[PDB]
């Protein structure tokens, strides 16, 4: 629970690269609570 | 949240699919809704947000969270009790029998809504989203949501006797969906041109 | 110097159940005294006892009844009312001796176009009597509770008018919603049987009767939500439900 | 890269009896969901997050290839092409009905099969010759046609029994990302319905197919997409009904209603 | 170097119950592991759990069986046969969920005028199988218990011979009166359903059979004392006692 | 990582004559293994251990391919599928009775062989799709199927007369390990045979298979499985009844007996 | 006697990577002396 891989890309376009392991954490606020006097 | 299309009976057709009816009873102790908690196919939980999303998912895990919004007159009141009964049988036949699981007592009030969190109380740490019949998975089984009349909804003279109850769903933080499968309603039957 | 604001908004979560109100006049705690468990020094059963906690320790709601125009009042036994209900009746039945305390809330919602008082009283060893000394099905009433046939005189042959002296709050429409009062456990011994003697009754009581503007008015019921509380169980053996 | 963030946990809760504290109690007119947490409704326990969300991260839910378009090559003509949309397909398709800007790479796959006119597999090899024709270049005509030079155009040839093709292809818009979705008009002074929806940034063209020597036998190419690198925004009320046209979001809308119907909603 | 001296007196005390043994063969804790409480990091299941204790956590006595001549054996799926008795069994009902460990104390004298051999065994998913696939009264017996008709193959297509692979005692009349197994909880995933999912089979079979120095012997009994341990239950509803 | 464990030694030994230490005598009612070892039974030399015990090592045991399934592909349909179990052939079942429940990863190999009617080899070049179809996904019909886009679902496509095809799956289970058994009912309120020791937690799914285009011949898939990574817990005493059915353990149990029977115990 | 191997996986998932070469020492006693007053 903790999938780290290996980058390593044998060509010059970054296009070429496989798909992105790395999990950027997520932030619902946006959506969740879009209200502008945040109250909990 | 969105919108659960939780008025299912036969012969409503859109709008009025979102809006479970609320009524002046004569009656104590009486029924409001029964719905059975799965995220799997065909029922009213499956065309939400989280249910279409589960239409992309194989195994789910996590608390779910039910709110409710009343839409009667300012004067019109009422009483309600929301529950959800884990699994093991069948569907609570009265309220007494329901008020032994987990529940909410709701009060109309300025308050437009309540929120019923759906603790995960589950066995296993994953459950399928599936109820496929040939491989058992109603073996996942886990439970049922019912709301019935606390009080009664008590209206003043000549008002509607009939309001509504919005409900609407959404995943808690601690809900997870795992392996990737197919949506079974987006079909075709030739190349789009 | 002011008595009404944020006092009206209230939220009680036991065990698995929680209670909403936006109506309500405070909270009463009996005595000033919050349930409790037996001291080591007041104590004298010395088996280890049972604490079910949260199996029993939760809101478990009555049937409803309906407040009609010639209502003269309810009442319901504790333990009594509970004793054959979850798993709260299932260790009172088990056990000889139990001890324990309450959280009640008493519920009727009408309309700002109605107007009624309800007297909502929690009474000590509330030990009833008419012009003929009482029946077990009047005593013992079970989940069902029962009616009182002299109001005015407390069944008891005291009053009505100085039942304030007992725990109470009062659901007096124009204002509140409902009742909650905190009882804690009241003998003159550390425990006893559940099913042989009932510590509290709870009692509600119309004193200004329900009027609406117009002559029909909807089902207006009362429904009555209990909490066992801090409880302990000893005398394990087979369950007995009934005094009988 | 690691991919190890948890879900939430849950800590312990105990009883509430409170007359100001009441999260229970929600006001959903201010379009903001529920504040209440597991915890603040019942007694809880302790429980450790062990749970990952990977599996439904935006790459992971778009990373894997799917049939994106199918041209058939006739033993006639010995050529075919394909418009490149991501609109013949409807899996594909509804995947990305959630959300209203994309942008992202591909990696595309092909696969070359060989038939007979009863569509029955036969055994054929020859080169074919992948051609990537962008608007203004000039079409082939021909198996012949001068334009498979190639000479700026970039072309993929490989066997027809040999191993898939395979390539990759970076964010190509003249915008700053793809749009799902597009309430407006193709061009200035025409509000023809034809050229409502339609946002020409989206097209890149053709891929035209030849096979190096007039065909024998059949030839279909499956050609598949997988979508990587991708970033998303604005999500949206994925679609609900059948897919009737590739351009347009038209429906049947027969039955007003998505879920299934039931007796009563007091029983199943 | 040295195997019988004061290993054979013992006295268990759990709750408001004590056995006591003067000829037993010591203890035997099943895979070595004792008892014990779900951990946060293991649990999935968010509500706060009943741990009912002293009320459940104690000895339970079956109706004895008589050891026969044609005797095949006896087995008693856990928790199944203990689902409807005393508190134990409430606490199983109520919940949907159910975690906990056992004390098995299985007990046969006779004198030193009588020779006779049993296996005890304490089998983990002992999901069983005869020439055809068994019915709901074989598979969950309850307190009766079951009786196997294939014991050398162990009523699963394996062995009894091979059956020493799990936690056992033998009751060997000229050494033993009795045998004590201690078992842990054992399950693929945290907690489980109480009737629907049997979790050890509690296995009495003779393999040397029972002989006396007469034709007649006296009725020789088999007695089984069963105590639940660190138990915890979650998913608090209405009782539901089978999975019929 | 180092597979250096080694088995025990003997050291020397003399004359016992103990009116105290007596290691011969045991007490089997205990339920305890005997604790009497070589040396305090004979006089015994030294022997310094040069024996190796990876060989029987969980590991070691398990981590070999073994033919799981074996669907065939019939040239009216040129579609078939496998329901994934472990339980189809004998040789794996047996080795996984040993224990009661198994935490493993799994490496899939497929072997594809074309041949006719009268079931003799044949060549034939296509390419096939196994397409991993998990319980809710719908299942494909037809060759010609939409449900083969593969939009989500997982596919593989290799060629037949190609390589074998070959991929790895983590521990998929709902459950914290696999159950080889279960005693207990797939579902509440049901108390059919046919769904005791039924554990729906161990079913990810099928294996559906079709070639690319119709099949001129037969074709038959080899599936083989290899266990990897392996944790093992509650060891059992293994079956040696044959198995009968796939779903359940019932055997025929004719003469009850396992080893062969001789005239006399006192003679061979 | 002692066979020691090269971990190097070339992909992303653990799932992936070949059989473990480690060899864990055994532990009877869990089977052979499962009695609480254990004896010698
Ligand atoms: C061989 C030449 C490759 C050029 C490919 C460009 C691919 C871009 C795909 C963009 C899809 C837009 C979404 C849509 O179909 O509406
Ligand atoms: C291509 C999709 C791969 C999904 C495979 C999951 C494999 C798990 C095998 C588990 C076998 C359980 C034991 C049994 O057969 O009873």
């Amino acid at each position: 629970s903790t999938i780290n891989y290996n980058n390593i890309n044998y060509y010059s376009h970054a296009a070429s690269a496989a798909q992105n392991k790395q999990d950027f954490t997520q932030d619902p606020s946006k959506f969740t609570q879009p209200i502008a006097d945040v109250i909990k | 949240e969105s919108i659960l299309e939780a008025n299912n009976r036969e012969g409503v057709e859109g709008v009025e699919r979102y809006v479970i009816p609320v009524s002046v009873q004569d009656a104590l102790d009486a029924q409001i809704y029964a719905l059975r908690l799965e995220l799997g196919g065909s029922g009213p939980l499956s065309s939400s947000l989280l249910g279409t999303l589960a239409k992309h998912y194989t195994q789910w895990s996590g608390s779910v969270e039910i709110t409710c919004m009343f839409t009667g007159t300012f004067m019109t009141t009422g009483k309600v009790l929301l529950a959800y009964t884990p699994p093991g049988g069948d569907m609570p036949r009265n309220r007494e029998e329901a008020m032994l699981g987990t529940h909410v007592i709701w009060d109309f009030g300025l308050q437009s809504s309540i929120t019923l969190v759906i603790p995960w109380i589950s066995a296993s740490h994953f459950r399928g989203v599936s109820n496929d019949d040939v491989l058992n998975y109603q073996y996942y089984a886990a439970g049922h949501v019912t709301i019935w009349y606390q009080t009664n909804m008590v209206i003043p003279p000549g008002f509607p006797n009939t309001a509504g109850i919005i409900m609407m769903i959404a995943a808690q933080p601690n809900f997870s969906f795992r392996i990737q499968k197919d949506r079974e309603d987006m079909t075709q039957t030739a190349i789009l041109q | 110097e002011a008595c009404g604001y944020s006092d009206r908004v209230a939220q009680l979560t036991l065990g698995n159940s929680t209670i909403t109100t936006q109506e309500a006049a405070n909270i009463c705690v009996a005595y000033g005294c919050w349930p409790a468990k037996l001291s080591d020094t007041d104590a004298t059963s010395v088996d280890k006892p049972t604490e079910p906690g949260v199996s029993a320790d939760r809101f478990y709601t009555l049937r409803s009844k309906p407040w009609q125009a010639d209502s003269k009042g309810w009442y319901w036994k504790l333990p009594d009312a509970l004793n054959n209900t979850g798993m709260f009746g299932q260790n009172a039945q088990f056990h000889y001796l139990y001890r324990g305390g309450w959280a009640v809330h008493v519920q009727c919602n009408a309309t700002k176009f109605h107007q009624g008082t309800l007297l909502v009283l929690a009474i000590p060893e509330h030990q009833i009597a008419t012009q003929e000394q009482p029946a077990f099905d009047r005593t013992m009433p079970g989940s069902e509770g029962g009616t009182f046939q002299e109001p005015f005189w407390l069944e008891d042959g005291t009053s009505l008018g100085n039942s304030l002296i007992y725990p109470h709050q009062w659901i007096n429409l124009r204002t509140n919603n409902s009742a909650t009062l905190i009882l804690p456990y009241v003998n003159a011994i550390p425990m006893d049987s559940a099913i042989r003697h009932s510590n509290w009754t709870l009692a509600i009581i119309p004193v200004a009767p329900l009027k609406y503007a117009a002559e029909t008015t909807p089902l207006v019921p009362i429904t009555v939500t209990i909490a066992p509380m801090e409880t302990e169980y000893n005398g394990l053996r087979r369950a007995i439900a009934s005094n009988q | 890269q690691a991919a190890g963030a948890l879900v939430a946990g849950t800590s312990t809760s105990t009883h509430s009896v409170a007359t100001d504290s009441t999260p229970a109690l929600q006001a959903a007119e201010t379009g903001a969901t529920s504040t209440a947490r597991d915890e603040s409704m019942i007694e809880t326990r302790t429980i450790v997050p062990t749970h990952g969300i990977h599996e439904t991260s935006v790459e992971s839910f778009f990373g894997r290839s799917s049939l994106v378009g199918m041209p058939l090559l006739a033993t006639g003509t010995s050529i075919t092409h394909w418009r490149i949309d991501f609109r013949e397909f409807v899996q594909l398709r509804a995947k990305m009905s959630w959300f209203t800007y994309m942008r992202f790479d591909v990696e595309f796959t092909i696969i070359a099969t060989s038939s007979t006119g009863q569509n029955v597999t036969t055994e054929q090899h020859t080169t074919y010759q992948v051609m990537y024709v962008p608007p203004g270049a000039p079409v082939p005509s021909n198996q012949d046609s001068f334009q498979w030079q190639s000479g700026c155009n970039p072309s993929v040839f490989a066997d027809t029994d040999g191993p898939p093709a395979q390539f990759s292809v970076p964010f190509m818009s003249s915008a700053n990302a793809y749009s799902t979705v597009y309430d407006g008009y193709a061009r200035f002074m025409d509000t023809d319905p034809d050229r409502y929806g339609i946002l020409p940034s989206n097209f890149l063209g053709f891929m035209y197919f030849r096979t190096l020597e007039d065909a024998a036998h059949q030839v279909r190419f499956r050609i598949y997409a997988k979508i990587k690198h991708t970033s998303c925004w604005i999500p949206r009320a994925p679609r609900q009904a059948p897919y009737k046209k590739r351009y347009n979001l038209v429906f049947s809308g027969d039955s007003d209603r998505i879920c299934s119907n039931r007796a009563s909603l007091t029983s199943y």
